[PDB]
């Protein structure tokens, strides 16, 4: 999504990532 | 996208990315 997908796009925050792991 | 800042990550560099924000979790 806006987070992984759009990430390599755009790009996503760090703190975002924390979702992730 | 939730904060303004934001930095290209692809690949294993996104993920590794994800963990270094994690504080290496397990990777």
């Amino acid at each position: 999504q806006d987070l992984q997908t759009l990430c390599c796009t755009d790009g996503c925050s760090m703190t975002d990532l924390s979702a992730l792991c | 996208r939730a904060a303004p800042y934001g930095v290209r990550l692809c690949g294993r560099e996104f993920i590794r990315a994800v963990i270094f924000t994690c504080g290496g979790s397990r990777w």
